[PDB]
This record gives C-alpha cells, sequence and structure tokens, in this order.
C-alpha cells in the first residue's frame, strides 16, 4: 500500500538549523542533500520559530513525497528583511543578495538569533551587498568585491567619490530594535529531476 | 510610519555659541541610518551628516552628530553667520524613509517690542462687497507674538490670517500682519474694531482701536 | 560638474497629469537608487519615489498608484509621472540620489515647482491702507496697498517705482478660502511727511498682465 526506498541515513538538518554559525546574505551557504530520511513536521515543532512560511507543499503533506535533491540555504538577514525572502519580493536583499524565483515551491525558515549573532560593541562580520548594476537571477550568489562604479570616470580599484565599496555591515547590537535585530534564515528547495528520488519523508514501506 | 520628532522648535543663539539639536525617534533606529540636512530659505536641502556622526564631504568640523536608539543630536560647536537656517533629521532605515517637521535656527537679538498698527477697509473695497481689516506688527524680536482681535469687545477666532517675514537681514526683526475678513453686511453690525497684541517687549498688550 | 537639473514644473487642475523630468551629469541614474521628494509650502520634507539601480521601484502611499518612476539611460534622466493630481500634491518636488549607508542623499536638484488649482488666472484688486489719524508710535505713521483676490503665484510690489525703498515690507502672500492668494506691503514713513510726500503703489503681475498703480492718501 506504500512503497519508498531502503534509505537509512538522516538528513543532517542540525548541521544547518544548529550551526554554531552562519553565513553573510551575500555569500549565503548551500548545503546539497541527498540520500537521507527526514521528518519535516518534527522540524516544524523541533523550535520556536518567527516564520515558517512553505510555497506550494504544506508540512503536514511533506512527510509523503520523495525528492531527488532537496537544497537549504542559509544565511542572516534583519528582522524587517525577512519579508523579502518570498516568491515575488523586492528589495536590497531580494535583488542584490538573495533571489527566490517567482514559481517557487518550498519553505522559509526563520528566527531571532539576537542572542547568538550580536555582540556589545558591535557584530560587522555579517554583511550585506548594496550597489549592484543589475537584479539577481534567482538562485544567484554574487561575491565579488569590486569596488562598485556610480559615476562615469572608471574606479581603479580605488574607492571615492562615485567609486564605493559594494559591501556593509550589519551594525548587530543587542539594544537594537525588533526590525534590526539579527535573524537567521533557512530556505528549504525541493528538486524533482526525471531521477532516482534520494530524499523522501519518514513513511515505512509495506510489500 | 517613523515619527521623529525634532525640539526645539525655534534655536535662538548668537553667533560663536554652541548650539545642540535634538532629534526623538518614535522607535529605536539603529544609528547607521539617522541623517541631518541644512536647508535655508529658496534653497535645496544640503546633507550635513549621514550615519549620525559620519560628515559629508565639504562639511566643517564645526558639525558633528551623535546618539543611539531613540534620542540624536546635531551639535555645531561654534556657530557661524552661515549656519542659520532649518535643520531636519532623517531616518532611512525604516520602510518608508522619514523626516522631522525640522529645527529653526534664529538669531538672536536684543528684545524689541512691535509697533501697532491697524487700518480699517478702504472705502474702494466697501464697495466691492468685502471688508478687510489689517492689523501691522512692524520690526519686534521675538517672534514669539499673541494677535487676538476684539469686535465690540468680542474675541473673534476663526476670520483671521497671519502672515510673517523673515529675519531681516540687517536688524533681525520680523514684521507680522493680522487680516480679518468680513463680509460688507457683518461689518457694518459692529462698531468697535480693535487689535490687542501681547508680547515679550510689551510690560502690558497694547490695543489699536478705531470706530466704524 | 556634478548636478540634477529639474524641470517640467508648473499649474495643473485636479486630475491633470505632469512629466517632471531631472537631467543628470557627473552621475548615472541607471547606476544609482535615486529618489524624488517634495516639500509643500511652508511644510516640511516628504519622501515620494524611489527606483534602485535594478529597477525596483517604491511609492509613498498617499501617492501610489497615481505616480509613476522610470528613467531613460540615453538621456541620463529620471522622470515622474503624475496623473490624477490632488491639491495636497502641490509642492515643490526635489530629486536625488541616495548612498544608503554609504553617504545618505549627497547631490540634490534646485527643486521644481507643482501647483494643482482649479482656479482661474485672474488680477489682483488692489485698495489703499490709509494711516489713519496720527497713526503716531514716537513721531512716525504707517500705510501700504491691500493686493487681494488673485491668481495665481507670483506679484511683484516696488514703492513710488521703486524709489522708496526703505523701511518697507512685502509680506509672504496668503492662501484664501476662495482658493486665491491674497499680499499685503506696508511701508513705514515720517508723520511729518504725510501731506508733503505724495506715496503710490507698483503692482505687477505677469501671469495675468495686470500692472496697478494706487495712490495711498491720508483718509
Ligand atoms: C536544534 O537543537 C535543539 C536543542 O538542542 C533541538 O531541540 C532541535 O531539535 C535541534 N534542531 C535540529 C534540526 O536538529
Amino acid at each position: 500500500i506504500v512503497r519508498f526506498p531502503n534509505i537509512t541515513n538522516l538528513c543532517p538538518f542540525g548541521e544547518v538549523f544548529n550551526a554554531t554559525r552562519f553565513a553573510s546574505v551575500y555569500a549565503w551557504n548551500r548545503k546539497r542533500i541527498s540520500n537521507c530520511v527526514a521528518d519535516y513536521s518534527v522540524l516544524y515543532n523541533s523550535a520556536s520559530f518567527s516564520t515558517f512560511k512553505c510555497y506550494g507543499v504544506s508540512p503536514t503533506k511533506l512527510n509523503d513525497l520523495c525528492f531527488t535533491n532537496v537544497y537549504a540555504d542559509s544565511f542572516v538577514i534583519r528582522g524587517d528583511e525577512v519579508r523579502q525572502i518570498a516568491p515575488g519580493q523586492t528589495g536590497k536583499i531580494a535583488d542584490y543578495n538573495y533571489k527566490l524565483p517567482d514559481d517557487f515551491t518550498g519553505c522559509v525558515i526563520a528566527w531571532n538569533s539576537n542572542n547568538l549573532d550580536s555582540k556589545v560593541g558591535g557584530n560587522y562580520n555579517y554583511l550585506y551587498r548594496l550597489f549592484r548594476k543589475s537584479n539577481l537571477k534567482p538562485f544567484e550568489r554574487d561575491i565579488s568585491t569590486e569596488i562598485y562604479q556610480a559615476g562615469s570616470t572608471p574606479c581603479n580599484g580605488v574607492e571615492g567619490f562615485n567609486c564605493y565599496f559594494p559591501l556593509q555591515s550589519y551594525g548587530f547590537q543587542p539594544t537594537n530594535g525588533v526590525g534590526y535585530q539579527p535573524y537567521r534564515v533557512v530556505v528549504l528547495s525541493f528538486e524533482l529531476l526525471h531521477a532516482p528520488a534520494t530524499v523522501c519523508g519518514p513513511k515505512k514501506s509495506t510489500n | 510610519q517613523i515619527v521623529l520628532t525634532q525640539s526645539p522648535g525655534t534655536l535662538s543663539l548668537s553667533p560663536g555659541e554652541r548650539a545642540t539639536l535634538s532629534c526623538r525617534a518614535s522607535q529605536s533606529v539603529s544609528s547607521s541610518y539617522l541623517a541631518w540636512y541644512q536647508q535655508k530659505p529658496g534653497q535645496a536641502p544640503r546633507l550635513l551628516i549621514y550615519g549620525a556622526s559620519s560628515r559629508a564631504t565639504g562639511i566643517p568640523d564645526r558639525f558633528s552628530g551623535s546618539g543611539s536608539g531613540t534620542d540624536f543630536t546635531l551639535t555645531i560647536s561654534r556657530l557661524e553667520p552661515e549656519d542659520f537656517a532649518v535643520y531636519y533629521c532623517q531616518q532611512y532605515g525604516s520602510s518608508p524613509q522619514t523626516f522631522g517637521q525640522g529645527t529653526k535656527l534664529e538669531i538672536k537679538r536684543t528684545v524689541a517690542a512691535p509697533s501697532v498698527f491697524i487700518f480699517p477697509p478702504s472705502d474702494e473695497q466697501l464697495k466691492s462687497g468685502t471688508a478687510s481689516v489689517v492689523c501691522l506688527l512692524n520690526n519686534f524680536y521675538p517672534r514669539e507674538a499673541k494677535v487676538q482681535w476684539k469686535v465690540d469687545n468680542a474675541l473673534q477666532s476663526g476670520n483671521s490670517q497671519e502672515s510673517v517675514t523673515e529675519q531681516d537681514s540687517k536688524d533681525s526683526t520680523y514684521s507680522l500682519s493680522s487680516t480679518l475678513t468680513l463680509s460688507k453686511a457683518d461689518y457694518e453690525k459692529h462698531k468697535v474694531y480693535a487689535c490687542e497684541v501681547t508680547h515679550q517687549g510689551l510690560s502690558s498688550p497694547v490695543t489699536k482701536s478705531f470706530n466704524r | 560638474q556634478v548636478q540634477l537639473v529639474e524641470s517640467g514644473g508648473g499649474l495643473i487642475q485636479p486630475g491633470g497629469s505632469l512629466r517632471l523630468s531631472c537631467a543628470a551629469s557627473g552621475v548615472i541614474v541607471s547606476s544609482n537608487y535615486m529618489s524624488w521628494v517634495r516639500q509643500a509650502p511652508g511644510k516640511g520634507l516628504e519622501w515620494v519615489s524611489v527606483i534602485y539601480s535594478g529597477g525596483s521601484t517604491y511609492y509613498a502611499d498617499s501617492v501610489k498608484g497615481r505616480f509613476t518612476i522610470s528613467r531613460d539611460n540615453s538621456k541620463n534622466t529620471l522622470y515622474l509621472q503624475m496623473n490624477s493630481l490632488r491639491a495636497e500634491d502641490t509642492a515643490v518636488y526635489y530629486c536625488a540620489r541616495d548612498l544608503d549607508v554609504s553617504g545618505g542623499m549627497d547631490v540634490w536638484g534646485q527643486g521644481t515647482t507643482v501647483t494643482v488649482s482649479s482656479a482661474s488666472t485672474k488680477g489682483p484688486s488692489v485698495f489703499p491702507l490709509a494711516p489713519s489719524s496720527k497713526s503716531t508710535s514716537g513721531g512716525t505713521a504707517a500705510l501700504g496697498c491691500l493686493v487681494k483676490d488673485y491668481f495665481p503665484e507670483p506679484v511683484t510690489v516696488s514703492w513710488n517705482s521703486g524709489a522708496l525703498t526703505s523701511g518697507v515690507h512685502t509680506f509672504p502672500a496668503v492662501l484664501q478660502s476662495s482658493g486665491l492668494y491674497s499680499l499685503s506691503s506696508v511701508v513705514t514713513v515720517p508723520s511729518s511727511s504725510l501731506g508733503t510726500q505724495t506715496y503710490i503703489c507698483n503692482v505687477n503681475h505677469k501671469p495675468s498682465n495686470t500692472k496697478v498703480d494706487k495712490k495711498v492718501e491720508p483718509k
């Protein structure tokens, strides 16, 4: 009545969600998940997330599905910047840092991490791209540190008027407003690729 | 959205003193997203400080900014004659970006009481069908001055419009006019038309009146 | 050079359309955050719209659906298409570039004025402000003209064909309930020379081609 592959490994979700350090949004981390089993309902309740939004699929119905590969993206942004991590959204983050496709099928998980990513003197280790000539294609990662040319005069790699470094630091202090505090974000992408499915839910096979 | 309340409304100082301008936000704002702008009458805003403390290129050292959370400060250590203008703060960390209502930096001088003149409606305009009574306050400081219209000892509120000049280049005073507009029918209803003026330079309120 | 030059501002009635232009030099508009900021007469600054280097556009809630921001990279100019204009949209509009945390809004245009009103261009009525009785403070007396019920802005007022400029105050215009502007221009003179010297106003109104010279004298 039910038949899934004989997969025994557990998916390294704890390696992603409970990592001691996350990445800057402009250089986001992508973990490729394959050949493992994952329960998405225990993940929904494993912690108290601020946003757990799914698109297309549902977390409850997600346990009944198999996928070729599942992709996990993790980074840190501001509190009121999480709304840009969604299909069809625009903004400094969606345009120049991390972009979702309009036909996005998956879930985006975010939770406050002020106690982890805020330092007293200010945590300037989390960066974000402020200047970019054009938008990002979906799932594109631009880690270039080229001096941004805002004027007609070339920059020759030196900062000045109309020549600005394209990356800026978040001022992450624990006394910030709720919208200014760091939020760790995890994006889950489900890929069906006409191939053996290797990432399934926790359903047990019969005969 | 976020509301920036600047204080004081007007700041009265002499050249050479230190100016301290306050910008209080209705929400906590990160210091990296606060700016200060200067605007003179008829001109465009001129960026002074961004990031609460970083001076724009070309801004002298006497301008300095500080603050965090909800309280921010623009300080001019030693005021120059060209520093008297209107100053706005601005937050740009939360959409939509908002400005304060502005603080006016005004040259301070000795208290000067105003000369009060009153004018009945001209006989030409009385033909037109409406009556305009004008009360003039000439060359005074400070700008704070109350102007109350009294028609047969009745306090008249709702039909007067005041107009004030900018601070003069020479004597640094203000002049104010208050126009009471009525119909010819209502203007003929009453008799005594008075203009009472309360000011810092007046020991008691002065009243210029005429009879129709 | 680094200049932002604006144009397209003028006079229009409720519902009409207007397109503002903002020509840039020394700064490429398609490579910067470009914003519009407006200032109603005698009021503060209000953000209107912004366009990103990548094309994303955002508008204030009061002008959303009626305004449209765009740019032409060949001309290096910025545009603000305004439709369904309202009386509250009357303001001086500025274009500026934004550096955000990297330097704020550091380049501003000179501003272009937009006026939204349904009134008809009309010349002013001028009436004398006779120096009634002594009009004495310590010995001086005051008099002037009343420039009432005109549209649109502005008017120019001089005294004795520009010969008198001492002790003259020409107040700023006031917008009345009728929608027409009203103005007064006073002067202070010695009461001894009231009967001696004659005083005449000099009111000029270019938009309606009206030139009135009223003579004020005691009554
Ligand atoms: C993360 O750690 C907490 C506490 O150790 C645990 O309850 C939670 O299940 C973990 N999450 C994952 C995805 O392993």
